[PDB]
């Protein structure tokens, strides 16, 4: 059962590839003159994968996962960054005494 | 998702409302072209920006506020400035005549005409966006057309939308300078208007906010091209918790509820604290008790009135920047022991607090300092029945002589909203001054 | 088996939630990704009661959250183990409620609550024997009090004979951050005393007195405060998830501390918080925990027991120990204060050991008392209560969408015979 | 296997044939010669052997001037010769002289070269036919043509463009009397028809566009855009097609109303398109606003019975159906009781083209909307006063009396309006 899960998500990443490698090249045949118009290009490689806007969640393999729980709308949940510094668990737990 | 739409009336909403989107698009780091940063095409974006601006597929952020004005001549050097590019061409609705000072020319002779032009793009303005808590209005008092055109615009804006949000940022007469002369006719014939038809009320004074300038940011000959940014730093303080993550968030529905205790009563009063010149900003510390002591103190209050005189109704903070809420709690607990500052009798707690991680910046050519922290105070008293007190006894020492009526009667409204509106203040000052007295 | 489903209502709840679910994922070591990494085998063979079964041998939390605006839904979505948590989980809303009671429970709560009791029937009856809910919710705010007890009361009608917890924020005297708190809290308590086995009082000056005098730190914050009470709620659960010498459920300590259904309210506390420098003076020892366990600056709730007395007291031990020294302790304090204990009962203690302690930790203890001093709590928020309404203040947000006032009045007569009882018992 | 044949009449007719004919040809990459420098054309271009392609259209007048300067100007080789027949006196604003003494000459000409066209085509998908209410090529001519093209072919669809007469501004002062005794001919003798007060344009160019001085040019490029989303579904494949056939019959409920009004969505220069996110969801709410119509009516007096859509480029079926819900949620707009679900959508892939020295923009997803309202009984009602008071002392009537036709026709046409205006009154009644 664990190699079939392995198996899966190894073709997932390899159909994501595919899509990366023709992107990257359309991309490049188009900015060979002026790059004043690859905007729209890059905003949707850019996208990523799956109508999301938090971060990419690299140990998963880039996945985007979706929020639209609003009555009938459905409007995805914003993005802001935060200022507050970040914090170590270990450090947090040695502070607070736990240690 | 949360946008924010803004109603910018009269040639004191556009000159506000300059100074206010100039901070806006420097925040977001907008560039005056409208587009942004091209070298920041690195993966990310937060959306931060919907609130205020709109979004295209090309990149262009185009402002959802409109500015209205009677005065084609101020509206046109924004055509001719530097933010051409950004703002739309269709959201600055332009008059022919100006409304000369006047309520009835503004109101129902000359507003009339273009009532339906700026409210068909409110309606494009409003589809547009999906959530929207409320509008934020900019207007003066002393204006033709900040007095006649306005007293329509939120009567009809009710009808129109429900039970939407409705602040209000007034521009009030001061008692000692003045620009005008029939201003007290101005300034009286519109409450009754927004008596009824507003949600919550600030009001600043011009000679108050001179003083400030004068006394702290050591700036001898201010002009209004730095009032309107003090006044677009108490509205970015407002809504940078909408804007921003923090701690705990307030949203423009949230201290709505907390200083409106009775319909008749949403006048609170704004100010904002540290106000420090750079050369000053070195010498002293900045800490969350050394900021929050100048919000209670009244010489940095920008409305000349004195709550010593009066009591506090209720109160609302806005802390932005790099702030420990254990201070706070430490400095709200300082504030409650010292009997000069005085509460009513019926509202034992009454605070209620916002914290922003993001400092507010600055503008090129500014006179405010960089700082790490700054609080923004809504506190609501009884102490503003004085400054009603000491401009209708003006008003009725107007009136007395059948002064100045012709310029109101002739133009087709009657003379008997004279009467209603002196008899309505006359109940509103009555109703401050009972809800004053304690059991 | 026996499993607990988790609430998380409203915003303070949420950051508590994301607290609570990333200490005991320590405590079973589970990674940020989702899958195992641990070293013994004793922490896989209770792991349903918190986590559920995906493919690949992944791990979720059993928990719902609930709130009303998007605002803090981005952060416990954004934070450290915020990928954790299932996408389908979140219940959010348009429209928040902004400190109103009244918005919460009747004209804004009515809506969501159809869509997250859909959430909650659909993830519980998948369970196969489930032990108990466990709700996390403030008083002072509007969607944490407004609809969490509309979500209590709709799921003690369905769900009978249950056992739920609850862990309410109530509002502290000098720490007041919220203008029409006591409207909000009263009229909460009223909706609770009714329908709640267990109800654990934390207050946040409590939190504010331990981090700065016990530990010493000078910048407590939420991160921070947070982890003190996750520290309790983990503590509550050990011997369900471990085994020990004598194991002791929620249900357990439910019977031994209520004696009577309106007498529900508990004292949270925490032996083991010494301070970073002072962590090499002292010695680890069972005196030592059961010492600072009753100590008046470890308690989670402001009141203080001096005033008022104890009416039964739960005690849950970790690590692998000698009970011969908590047994003779337990009974030393109960000798020495015999005046600070009812004299209609004796043997007033439920004892409960676990052989497995926390992380980095050898020894730790968990409070649950009972007592009268809550009263204190319970008349200070009343007289505010009874200042603020007899001059009709803030009344026009509250009987403008549908509600009455007499349900101010029999919300004020609830609470006064309450405190009565409270009395007859003192 | 699809054919249309255009038919343009009058002064009017030949110069939006031009603008049309011009936008068809850099629409399919056709040079003024007539050869390509990937059978889309079929429906509109004849095939020649040698690699040549040949409009389906014939231009009629009944002056010189108007088609000398299509036989001189730049596509003077593309057009068959033979297309562009030419009167030798016109009838002068007059349609007693167009229907009963001039246009009986040329009648034989114009129906045996539309003959030699319906030859070619092996399916022939509908006549369109361009023509002008106050004219009297345009109204003359055109009336006894449809008269005997009703009993040449039978069941064949002729859509029909009209130029509906200014109400405020004016051309001629005749122009209310050559826009009546059409009516009686368009009624038992159109299938279809669309009209336009020029106006509404001319309202439309000085506030959407920035053109503060247009030309009749700059109106006939607007029209040529509001034609070419019609047949767009007939030369270009999409998600779901529309055919002439299909959309006829989904907009009149009874024989004696076919008379629906047509909006194109968005209009805007191209310094305003690069403000203004264009969305399908704001696209279509232009096409309810009482200021962006192109018919000089307001629909908020009267009410909706049946609705028409055309989207083209860039469009999302998902987001056409989210937009068309949240309109049906306003009160402002009403519907028929009778008629609770009046909606038809078409949509085509290919975004529309533009032509040099234009006066729009590129724009990636654009809407027509094919409204039937109430409103025009509004338009008719004030029209037909004008035309009695006029004739209420016999004004004019001496041109039209000495061409040939009786006095007894002025009152016929009258009396069968009057009956309309009364059709009309009843169908908007609630049950
Ligand atoms: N604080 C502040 N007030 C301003 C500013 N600009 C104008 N005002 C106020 O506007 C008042 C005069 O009315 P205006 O706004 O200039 O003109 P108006 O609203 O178009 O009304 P009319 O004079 O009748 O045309 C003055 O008393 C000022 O108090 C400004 O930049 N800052
Ligand atoms: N909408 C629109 N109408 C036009 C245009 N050009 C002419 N017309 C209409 O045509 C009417 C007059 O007829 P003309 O086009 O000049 O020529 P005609 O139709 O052949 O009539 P005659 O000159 O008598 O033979 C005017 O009332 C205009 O309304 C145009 O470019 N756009
Ligand atoms: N102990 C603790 N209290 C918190 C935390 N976050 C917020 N609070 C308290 O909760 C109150 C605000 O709750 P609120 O957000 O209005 O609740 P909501 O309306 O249900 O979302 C404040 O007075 C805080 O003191 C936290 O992380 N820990
Ligand atoms: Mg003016
Ligand atoms: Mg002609």
């Amino acid at each position: 059962e664990l190699d079939y899960c392995r198996l899966t998500e190894a073709l997932v990443a390899e159909k994501e590839k595919e899509f990366q490698d023709y992107a990257r090249e359309v991309i490049e045949l188009e900015s060979e003159t002026t790059n004043k118009y690859i905007y729209p290009l890059v905003k949707a490689v850019q996208e990523g994968p799956g109508g999301g806007r938090g971060p990419v969640f690299v140990d998963r393999g880039g996945l985007r996962p979706s929020y639209q729980a609003n009555d009938v709308t459905g409007v995805q949940l914003p993005f802001y960054n935060s200022q507050g510094p970040k914090y170590n668990f270990q450090k947090s737990k040695r502070r607070l005494g736990f240690t | 998702m949360r946008e924010c739409i803004s109603i910018h009336v009269g040639q004191a909403g556009v000159q506000i409302g300059n100074a206010c989107w100039e901070l806006y698009c420097l925040e977001h780091g907008i560039q005056p072209d409208g587009q942004m940063p091209s070298d920041k095409t690195i993966g990310g974006g937060d959306d931060s920006f919907n609130t205020f601006f709109s979004e295209t597929g090309a990149g262009k952020h185009v402002p959802r506020a409109v500015f209205v004005d009677l005065e084609p001549t101020v509206i046109d050097e924004v055509r001719t400035g530097t933010y051409r590019q950004l703002f739309h061409p269709e959201q600055l609705i332009t008059g022919k005549e100006d409304a000369a000072n006047n309520y009835a020319r503004g109101h129902y002779t000359i507003g009339k005409e273009i009532i339906d032009l700026v409210l068909d793009r409110i309606r494009k303005l409003a589809d547009q966006c999906t959530g929207l808590q409320g509008f934020l209005v900019f207007h003066s008092f002393g204006g033709g057309t900040g007095s006649g055109f306005t007293s329509l615009l939120m009567e009809r804006l009710s009808v129109d939308y429900g039970k939407k949000s409705k602040l209000e940022f007034s521009i009030y007469p001061a008692p000692q300078v003045s620009t005008a002369v029939v201003e007290p006719y101005n300034s009286i014939l519109t409450t009754h208007t927004t008596l009824e038809h507003s949600d919550c009320a600030f009001m600043v004074d011009n000679e108050a906010i001179y003083d400030i300038c004068r006394r702290n940011l050591d700036i001898e000959r201010p002009t209004y091209t730095n009032l309107n940014r003090l006044i677009g730093q108490i509205v970015s303080s407002i809504t940078a918790s909408l804007r921003f993550d923090g701690a705990l968030n307030v949203d423009l529905t949230e201290f709505q509820t907390n200083l409106v205790p009775y319909p008749r009563i949403h006048f609170p009063l704004a100010t904002y604290a540290p106000v420090i010149s750079a050369e000053k900003a070195y010498h002293e510390q900045l800490s969350v008790a050394e900021i929050t002591n100048a919000c209670f103190e009244p010489a940095n209050q920008m409305v000349k009135c004195d709550p010593r005189h009066g009591k506090y109704m209720a109160c609302c903070l806005l802390y932005r920047g790099d702030v420990v809420p254990k201070d706070v709690n430490a400095a709200i607990a300082t504030i409650k022991t010292k009997r000069t500052i005085q509460f009513v009798d019926w509202c034992p707690t009454g605070f209620k607090v916002g914290i922003n991680y993001q400092p507010p910046t600055v503008v090129p050519g500014g006179d405010l300092a960089k700082v790490q922290r700054a609080v923004c105070m809504l506190s609501n008293t009884t102490a503003i029945a004085e400054a009603w007190a000491r401009l209708d006894h003006k008003f009725d020492l107007m009136y007395a002589k059948r002064a100045f009526v012709h310029w109101y009667v002739g133009e087709g409204m009657e003379e008997g909203e004279f009467s209603e509106a002196r008899e309505d203040m006359a109940a509103l000052e009555k109703d401050y001054e009972e809800v004053g007295v304690d059991s | 088996m026996r499993e607990i489903v988790h609430l998380q209502a409203g915003q303070c709840g949420n950051q508590i939630g994301a607290k609570f679910w990333e200490v005991i994922s320590d405590e079973h070591g589970i990674d940020p990704t989702g899958t195992y990494h641990g070293d013994s085998d004793l922490q896989l063979e209770r792991i349903n009661v918190y986590y559920n079964e995906a493919t690949g041998g992944k791990y979720v939390p059993r928990a719902v959250l609930v709130d009303l605006e998007p605002g803090t839904m981005d952060s416990v979505r954004s934070g450290p183990f915020g990928q954790i948590f299932r996408p389908d989980n979140f219940v959010f809303g348009q429209s928040g409620a902004g400190n109103n009671w009244a918005k919460g429970h009747y004209t804004e709560g009515a809506e969501l609550v159809d869509s997250v009791l859909d959430v909650v029937r659909k993830e519980a009856e998948s369970c196969d024997c489930l032990q108990g809910f466990q709700l996390t919710h403030s008083l002072g705010g509007g969607t944490g009090s407004g609809m969490g007890t509309l979500l209590i009361s709709k799921i003690r009608e369905e769900y009978p004979d249950r056992i739920m917890n609850t862990f309410s924020v109530v509002p502290s005297p000098k720490v007041s951050d919220t203008v029409v708190e006591p409207y909000n809290a009263t009229l909460s308590v009223h909706q609770l005393v009714e329908n709640t086995d267990e109800t654990y009082c934390i207050d946040n000056e409590a939190l504010y007195d331990i981090c700065f005098r016990t530990l010493k730190l000078t910048t407590p914050t939420y991160g921070d405060l947070n982890h003190l009470v996750s520290a309790t709620m983990s503590g509550v659960t050990t011997c369900l998830r471990f085994p020990g010498q004598l194991n002791a459920d929620l249900r357990k300590l439910a019977v031994n501390m209520v004696p009577f259904p309106r007498l529900h309210f508990f004292m949270p506390g925490f032996a083991p918080l010494t301070s970073r420098g002072s962590q090499q003076y002292r010695a680890l020892t069972v005196p030592e925990l059961t010492q600072q366990m009753f100590d008046a600056k470890n308690m989670m709730a402001a009141c203080d027991p001096r005033h008022g007395r104890y009416l039964t007291v739960a005690a849950v031990f970790r690590g692998r120990m000698s009970m011969k020294e908590v047994d003779e302790q337990m009974l030393n304090v109960q000798n020495k204060n015999s005046s600070y204990f009812v004299e209609w009962i004796p043997n007033n203690v439920k004892t409960a050991v676990c052989d497995i302690p926390p992380r980095g930790l050898k020894m730790s203890a968990t409070f649950i008392g009972n007592s009268t001093a809550i009263q204190e709590l319970f008349k200070r928020i009343s007289e505010q209560f009874t200042a603020m309404f007899r001059r009709k203040a803030f009344l026009h947000w509250y009987t403008g969408e549908g509600m009455d006032e007499m349900e101010f009045t029999e919300a004020e007569s609830n609470m006064n015979d309450l405190v009565s009882e409270y009395q007859q018992y003192q």
